[PDB]
RNA sequence: AGCCAGGAUGUUGGCUUAGAAGCAGCCAUCAUUUAAAGAAAGCGUAAUAGCUCACUGGUCGAGUCGGCCUGCGCGGAAGAU
């Protein structure tokens, strides 16, 4: 990328990108092929796993057709359904609710070592504390 | 919609216009067509049905006075 | 800023790195974006991690406060902006190469290059490197001698 | 202080002619001019000028100051000649130059027919252009202002003649 | 390390005290020990930035009056009722 | 502009100037903040 | 102080919202990559986008920032033969 052009991004689902009200007609529509997000879309995101978001970018400008850009995972997702809680909260930040995992935020973060700056890849994990303290959730470290 | 104490609850963003979704009072909505049309340079349609019954402000209340 | 004291800190640890360095290699970043940095660090990367720098410092006042120490070629090097680039371990390596490769992508100027020491003096993009361990280009050197 | 402590470049192609308190500038454009000064005494030698305050003065320096930077631009002027450049924008906003006049339409029941001064030349790159090159700086200023003035820019459009170098705030119309 | 230059005071009395306060000093007085109470005159701005720290008053100092160096400790102070200067100061002798 | 007997700065674009006698403020931002007699 | 550059990665932080993506609100404010870059001081967006500041590397080349005690002044200040 030595020029950025058009990069939207709002997550999307890997077994069946194909939607209408949320995203759907709209998150291909500006000189952007509607047909094209199941046979391009689809040739990169069952070669993973089938289910949660998945952020991305494409590169149409008036080109008609085009090549889709597979993208990461969101870093403090993963403490959904690789960690615990699925909210976030319930009671109010002033008592911290949650709860966290030490053994996990290593090799379950370093599925995102392709999206990160950090060139000790346990200083990676060091990154994941704060994201993981997203309600001051401490770790049984 | 807002001004109008209105409520909104969503956006869609269909396909090339933007369907946008609220709550707001009848007694508010009277004239909308005349307006709307102007914030919009004339591109916009609107449609409503009844919805509930809710609480009337207290400058209201007082003010429907029989 | 800081006071005295931190700026001895930017010179006596970067100036045990020339003291116990190998190569040397310069560039003028009027542009360097940060995309810049972020690659030449996966870079550094490839290159060990954190074994080489570039700590922008070409305040003669930094960068050559570690200067008449070695490589007194550099009072020449540290006028205008310049990013310093020692190398620790590794063959006096490709640090050189893609430093014309990167600024050959556009990726700003790099100075001219205005050039570094491993004997003493200025520029010219040389392979004459990592090659190196390309003493196999001195094993091919065996059979093809003592059979042709 | 400082613009005043700093001397002044006299470029070749420069004459330089002072008298008094009377500097003159002539160049390769530069109809020549000459200005004056007070609490400020100016020094001549040298391939430069060099302004200080006059004894018994407390706006001394702070004349000064002004002295020297005024005498830089003329030099500047009679070197490079000063720049310009308005652009007109809105349907129908024509412009001209019959010689030394401007003739311009902008949207009104009558013509403008603007009226060039001395040290000052225009011409029209478009008709939706303008660019007037002179001498004396502080008068394009003048001109590009007068000019700008028979309509300036407005807000909901940007219609009017602009700066280039402009900014032209505008904002969103009202919500009827 | 607070040291308090001093000169002996040739007048009290509220005039005399008045007529310090108006030229940057002010009237100080030691007293402590088995020997008399001494009259001081001190100058307020030294002192005045002195006392803002915060030693001043838990540390032990000295003053030197015709060059004698009495060394004491703060025992109280007189601020003024609204303005950032002092009045008075009193001076414990150890 | 306001007219204001108390005239201080409003943006961190305002800037506060003296014109004649009169104290006035000055906003590269926005106009609602020009300010004389102060 | 000007002027040249950068002003970044986890990431839209969590919660909360129709939407709160540095920036309406509640809570926390860490880790990186570094020359330096706030879970951001302001402008901006429906929300993103976009423009700055903080901070840092370059250029310049000798002073420079704001509080304290104070003297004299400026605005605030419109009336009737
Ligand atoms: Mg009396
Ligand atoms: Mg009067
Ligand atoms: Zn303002």
């Amino acid at each position: 990328a030595k020029k950025v052009q058009a990069y939207v991004k709002l997550q999307v689902a890997a077994g069946m990108a194909n939607p209408s009200p949320p995203v759907g007609p709209a998150l291909g529509q500006q000189g952007v092929n509607i047909m094209e997000f199941c046979k391009a879309f689809n040739a990169k995101t069952d070669s993973i796993e089938k289910g949660l978001p998945i952020p991305v970018v494409i590169t149409v400008y008036a080109d008609r057709s085009f090549t889709f850009v597979t993208k990461t995972p969101p870093a403090a997702v993963l403490l959904k359904k690789a960690a615990g809680i699925k909210s976030g909260s319930g009671k109010p930040n002033k008592d911290k609710v949650g709860k966290i995992s030490r053994a996990q935020l290593q090799e379950i973060a370093q599925t995102k070592a392709a999206d990160m700056t950090g060139a000790d890849i346990e200083a990676m994990t060091r990154s994941i504390e704060g994201t993981a303290r997203s309600m001051g959730l401490v770790v049984e470290d | 919609l807002s001004r109008r104490r209105g409520m909104l609850k969503g956006q869609e963003s269909e396909v090339t216009g933007v369907k946008i979704h609220a709550e707001v009072p009848l007694s508010e909505m009277f004239g909308y067509a005349t307006q709307l049309r102007s914030l919009t340079k004339g591109r916009a349609s609107y449609t409503m049905e009844f919805l509930k019954y809710d609480e009337a402000p207290s400058n209201v209340a007082q003010a429907v006075i029989e | 800023m800081a006071l005295n004291l931190q700026d001895k800190q930017a010179i006596v640890a970067e100036v045990s790195e020339v003291a116990k360095g190998a190569l040397s290699a310069v560039v003028a970043d009027s542009r360097g974006v940060t995309v810049d940095k972020m690659t030449e660090l996966r870079k550094a990367g490839r290159e060990a991690g954190v074994y080489m720098r570039v700590v922008r410092n070409t305040l003669l006042r930094r960068a050559v406060e570690g200067t008449p120490f070695e490589c007194l070629k550099d009072a020449f090097v540290g006028p205008t902006l310049i990013a310093y680039s020692m190398e620790h371990p590794g063959a006096a390596a490709r640090l050189f190469k893609e430093f014309a490769k990167a600024n050959a992508k556009f990726e700003v100027k790099a100075a001219a290059f205005e050039g570094e020491l491993i004997p003493a003096s200025q520029i010219d993009r040389l392979a004459t490197l990592p090659t190196y361990e390309e003493a196999i280009a001195r094993l091919m050197a065996t059979m093809k001698e003592a059979s042709a | 202080s400082r613009v005043a402590k700093a001397p002044v470049v006299v470029p070749a192609g420069v004459d330089v002619k002072i008298n008094g308190q009377v500097i003159t500038i002539k160049g390769k454009n530069g109809e020549l001019t000459r200005t004056l000064n007070d609490a400020v005494e100016v020094k001549h030698a040298d391939n430069t000028l060099t302004f200080g305050p006059r004894d018994g003065y407390a706006d001394g320096w702070a004349q000064a100051g002004t002295a020297r930077a005024l005498l830089n631009s003329m030099v500047i002027g009679v070197t490079e000649g000063f720049t310009k450049k308005l652009q007109l924008v809105g349907v129908g906003y024509r412009a001209a130059v019959k010689g030394n006049v401007i003739n311009l339409s902008l949207g009104f029941s009558h013509p403008v027919d603007h009226q060039l001064p001395a040290g000052i030349t225009a011409e029209c790159p478009t008709q939706t252009e303008i660019v007037l090159k002179g001498a004396d700086k502080q008068v394009i200023g003048q001109v590009a202002a007068d000019l700008r003035a028979y309509r300036r820019p407005e807000p909901y459009k940007g219609k009017g003649v602009r700066y280039a170098d402009e900014v032209v705030r505008t904002k969103e119309a009202k919500k009827k | 390390m607070f040291t308090i230059n001093a000169e002996v005071r040739k007048e009290q009395g509220k005039g005399a005290s008045r007529r310090l306060r108006a030229a940057n000093k002010f009237p100080a007085i030691i007293y402590g020990g088995k020997e008399a109470p001494l009259a001081i005159e001190l100058d307020h701005d030294k002192v005045m930035n002195m006392q803002a720290k915060a030693e001043f008053y838990s540390e032990v100092l000295t003053i030197v009056v015709d060059g004698k160096e009495i060394k004491v400790k703060a025992q109280d102070v007189q601020r003024h009722p609204y303005k950032p200067k002092l009045q008075h100061i009193d001076f414990v002798r150890a | 502009m306001k007219v204001r007997a108390s005239v201080k700065k409003l943006c961190r674009n305002c800037k506060i100037v003296k014109r004649d006698g009169v104290i006035r403020v000055i906003c590269s931002a926005e106009p609602k903040h020009k300010q004389r007699q102060g």
